[PDB]
RNA sequence: CUCGUAGAGGGGGGUAGAAUUCCAGGUGUAGCGGUGAAAUGCGUAGAGAUCUGGAGGAAUACCGGUGGCGAAGGCGGCCCCCUGGACGAAGACUGACGCUCAGGUGCGAAAGCGUGGGGAGCAAACAGGAUCCUGGUAGUCCACGCCGUAAACGAUGUCGACUUGGAGGUUGUGCCGGCGUGGCUUCCGGAGCUAACGCGUUAAGUCGACCGCCUGGGGAGUACGGCCGCAAGGUUAAAACUCAAAUGAAUUGACGCUCGUGUUGUGAAAUGUUGGGUUCCCGCAACGAGCGGUACAAACCGUAGGGGAACCUGCGGUUGG
């Protein structure tokens, strides 16, 4: 049971939904005794390069504390999800609870 | 952005270009 | 490598107290601990050979231990190697 | 200590075009250098920060 | 036939030849002139004039569509560079910016052993 | 690059042991500096050159004068069947010319269907080496196949660098080729022949049955007794010539 | 053993961006390409050029550094899983458990091979055009097996101790930018050492332990035999015969002029007469006097190939350029 930063960006026209995703997604974090320590939806940003005809990505900031397994299941699915078109998975050494730069 | 594609344009091998670093090293010191 | 907690357990198992980390017995529970542990790792990755340099300092290094014991005090030894189930 | 999420501070260590900047024009420390290499690293994948000005 | 009035420069300037071709904002072709299809071969065609002078055929070619304001994205470090800015400055088309489109490969493919003379 | 050594050039004079009434052609006579010791033994000699002050020179030579016959033509594009039958006697060549340009005329000469009684020629030692190799050596190659299925290869003395001028910083060797009168492994094309050995010696560090694999199949090779498992340079002349004919034969 | 630190250390799986090539479509229409100049080649079936879309393989610009890591060979996008080593602080603990190693075992660049995939670029060979150019097969890539060789080099075996000092990089940590205390690393240099070059606390200084290896050049790391390998070959390893040298380092010359004394160097020799300015001045280990790349006496290493071979080419490595 590690500290993990997740940062993963919505389709535009799904944005809708991110709610709904968070939820699931903190599901499976309380479900395996995982504490979050520290989420910041960013909405909608500017990319720096268009991906895949896309000017606008919803930005969304988590950070997980949680074992190695259900991180697993929490990656696999979303490279099964259309409504994510980028995620990045990152081990951090300690647990930081803090503002992010970007809020 | 020219003085990157007269060193791209051809290739060089990796055992020149280690020494031709190594020469511009030494001549740094002066 | 080895947890603190799993070498925290074998620690208070094979040595006399808690504080006693040095004792022949505690190094080759140890140093067995992780080359039992080792072996379902490299079964996996047989092209990992700079990790299998490790794991052979390990293994060279327990049998001198073994060596050293069982020349100091053979009955200690076997009473090890049979908890151990070595040799 | 550098955090890649911090786009202020990384466009300090970039170019016009996108290159990182080397140590010896600003300055900074081998330790920071790394981090901060790394740190823009992880912000050009994120589309936090181009690769080029030619995108 | 057809009236842009705007559009973009593509100057191809490799160490053998020059290539000027005129563009509109969505990348169609307009009119094209090489320094090599106007008489000049072997090192000639090689010269940052031959290069001058097919920029003003490119500029004869292409003033049916009566173009005022266009870009210059310079493309192949060959000489030439300059001399097509010029000419086309020099034809009363309004210069609006220029950028270098060179493309640098991030350490991508083998490139040819040099040629040894 | 010219030759200076005497006792070198009277040493391939007397190798080639020239007589009378049997026609001798020398290709590129150059300076002449090997035309001269060979001009006095030989009531007609031809000489096939280049150059037009060299020919007049040695049009006006006092003892090369009258017993020489120049051709001013190309080598490689001469057809060297005429003059065999001219003189009614197969011909005999002693080139010594340069290296560049000796392999392609050798093996046209080869192609004129043995109307040359001998072939004298300077090569490297390298070159000369290969030509006279049999299988399972490195010196072994495609060269040597299509050299002693037309001739026999036999080196006669190995030339030092010290003997030309200047002085290269190769060795070099004078051979004579002797056309077999009777094929012992006759082929029905040659063109098939030069493919296979083309094919092979490719790739000749690999098994047969992979430098091969486009043209011979496993069952083939064990149908005509040649081990797949073997290197191109394991393979006789013999199984080359065997192939070949087997394959326009199916092909 | 506890805490912590940095790192292209290793293995496996993903993903991103630039670029190259090809494919489809649109605009667009005569060249493109290449060279000293050309031609083969590519092109009215529509190239090159430009925009967009897709496929595919390989490699990771900048950062990047006489930087870092690894026993060596080697190791550079980002991310996750597994894993080795190192270092620092403060203790606890074991109580010589150590060092070095013939055989042995594993590891081991590039090239090369076996089986099956992959194949964009590059490219031995090959084919063609010229007097290098076009095209391109193996190969480079992947899985597994083999090969076990390099100028695999710091041409310096491993381990330990002791011995003047400066400047810098790189990672720790203690105290109040200063101030010490560690590890690795770069340059300069003292004694000392060395034939000289040079090394010089990371020794080629001063000693101890053990192992490997050499005793003229060529023949030759070749033959034979053994062992290993599918082969290429590798390893172990001569003799006959021949030459009286081969070699290292440094010096003096080639490609106005000397002496005396002194000084430097074991020495050949240099200094004087090496520099600045204008015969002259000044500085000056000199002071005064008399006068007017060389194999000379790019190269190489390992491997693979050659049918335009007076040698040349592909791959990696070395500076002994
Ligand atoms: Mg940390
Ligand atoms: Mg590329
Ligand atoms: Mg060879
Ligand atoms: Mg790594
Ligand atoms: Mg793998
Ligand atoms: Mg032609
Ligand atoms: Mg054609
Ligand atoms: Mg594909
Ligand atoms: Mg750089
Ligand atoms: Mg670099
Ligand atoms: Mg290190
Ligand atoms: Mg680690
Ligand atoms: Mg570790
Ligand atoms: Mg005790
Ligand atoms: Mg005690
Ligand atoms: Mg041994
Ligand atoms: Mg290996
Ligand atoms: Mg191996
Ligand atoms: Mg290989
Ligand atoms: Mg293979
Ligand atoms: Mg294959
Ligand atoms: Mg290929
Ligand atoms: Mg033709
Ligand atoms: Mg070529
Ligand atoms: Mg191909
Ligand atoms: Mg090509
Ligand atoms: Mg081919
Ligand atoms: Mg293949
Ligand atoms: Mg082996
Ligand atoms: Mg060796
Ligand atoms: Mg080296
Ligand atoms: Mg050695
Ligand atoms: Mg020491
Ligand atoms: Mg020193
Ligand atoms: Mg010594
Ligand atoms: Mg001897
Ligand atoms: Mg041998
Ligand atoms: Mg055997
Ligand atoms: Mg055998
Ligand atoms: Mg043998
Ligand atoms: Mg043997
Ligand atoms: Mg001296
Ligand atoms: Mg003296
Ligand atoms: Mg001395
Ligand atoms: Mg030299
Ligand atoms: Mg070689
Ligand atoms: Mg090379
Ligand atoms: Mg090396
Ligand atoms: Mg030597």
């Amino acid at each position: 049971m590690r500290h993990y930063e997740i940062v993963f960006m919505v389709h535009p026209d799904q944005s809708e939904q991110v709610p709904g995703m968070i939820e699931r997604y903190t599901a499976a974090i309380t479900g395996a005794e995982g504490k979050i320590h520290r989420l910041e939806d960013w909405g909608r940003r500017q990319l720096a390069y268009p991906i895949n005809k896309l000017h606008k990505a919803h930005y969304v900031l988590m950070n997980v504390e949680a074992p190695q397994e259900v991180i697993d299941e929490l990656e696999t699915t979303f490279r099964f999800n259309d409504a994510v078109i980028r995620s990045m998975v990152m081990r951090t050494k300690h647990a930081v609870t803090e503002a992010s730069p970007m809020v | 952005v020219l003085a990157e594609v007269r060193r791209r344009e051809f290739y060089e091998k990796p055992t020149t270009e280690r020494k031709r670093a190594k020469a511009s090293a030494v001549k740094r010191h002066a | 490598s080895l947890s603190t907690e799993a070498t925290a357990k074998i620690v208070s198992e094979f040595g006399r107290d808690a504080n006693d980390t040095g004792s022949t017995e505690v190094q080759v529970a140890l140093l067995t601990a992780q080359i039992n542990h080792l072996q379902g790792h490299f079964a996996e990755h047989k092209k990992d050979h700079h990790s299998r340099r490790g794991l052979l300092r390990m293994v060279s290094q327990r049998r001198k231990l073994l060596d050293y014991l069982k020349r100091k005090d053979v009955a200690r030894y076997t009473q090890l190697i049979e908890r151990l189930g070595l040799r | 200590e550098i955090d890649y999420k911090d786009i202020a501070t990384l466009k300090n260590y970039i170019t016009e075009s996108g290159k990182i900047v080397p140590s010896r024009i600003t300055g900074t420390r081998a330790k920071y250098q790394r981090q901060l290499a790394r740190a823009i690293k992880r912000a050009r994948y994120l589309s936090l920060l181009p690769y080029t000005d030619r995108h | 036939r057809k009236q842009v009035s705007d559009g973009v420069a593509h100057i191809h300037a490799s160490f053998n030849n020059t290539i000027v071709t005129i563009t509109d904002r969505q990348g169609n072709a307009l009119g094209w002139a090489t320094a090599g299809g106007s008489g000049f071969r072997g090192s000639r065609k090689s010269t940052p004039f031959a290069a001058q002078v097919a920029a003003e055929r490119c500029a004869d070619a292409v003033k049916e569509y009566g173009i005022k304001n266009l870009e210059v994205m310079v493309k192949g470090p060959g000489p030439g560079r300059e001399s097509t800015i010029r000419a086309l400055n020099a034809a009363g088309f309004r210069i609006t910016n220029i950028t270098d489109v060179t493309p640098i490969p991030h350490n991508g493919c083998r490139p040819p052993k040099k040629r040894r003379v | 690059n010219f030759l200076n050594d005497q006792f070198v050039i009277d040493s391939i004079v007397s190798a080639i042991n020239p007589q009378k009434g049997q026609a001798m052609v020398e290709i590129g006579p150059g300076l002449a500096a090997l035309t001269e010791p060979v001009g006095e033994r030989l009531d007609q000699l031809t000489v096939i050159e280049l150059d037009r002050d060299l020919a007049a020179r040695l049009q006006t030579h006092p003892f090369l004068g009258p017993k020489l016959t120049i051709y001013q033509q190309d080598a490689m594009t001469f057809n060297f069947g005429e003059l065999a039958e001219k003189m009614g006697q197969p011909l005999r060549v002693f080139g010594n010319l340069p290296y560049n340009i000796s392999t392609p005329l050798m093996f046209h000469l080869f192609s004129y269907t043995d109307a040359i009684a001998d072939m004298h020629f300077m090569l490297q030692k390298e070159v000369v080496n290969r030509l006279v190799a049999g299988p399972n050596s490195k010196a072994y190659g495609r060269l040597s196949v299509m050299a002693q299925y037309y001739c026999n290869v036999i080196p006669v003395l190995e030339v030092p660098p010290s003997a030309f001028t200047p002085p290269p910083k190769v060795d070099s060797a004078v051979v004579r080729l002797v056309p077999h009168a009777t094929m012992p492994h006759p082929v029905k094309d040659v063109r098939v022949l030069s493919r296979i050995t083309t094919e092979a010696f490719n790739q000749r560090r690999k098994t047969i049955r992979n430098s091969l694999g486009n043209l011979f199949s496993v069952e083939v090779l064990t149908g005509m007794g040649i081990d797949p498992a073997m290197r191109a340079e394991n393979i006789s002349v013999a199984q080359y010539c065997q192939m070949a004919n087997y394959l326009a034969e199916n092909a």
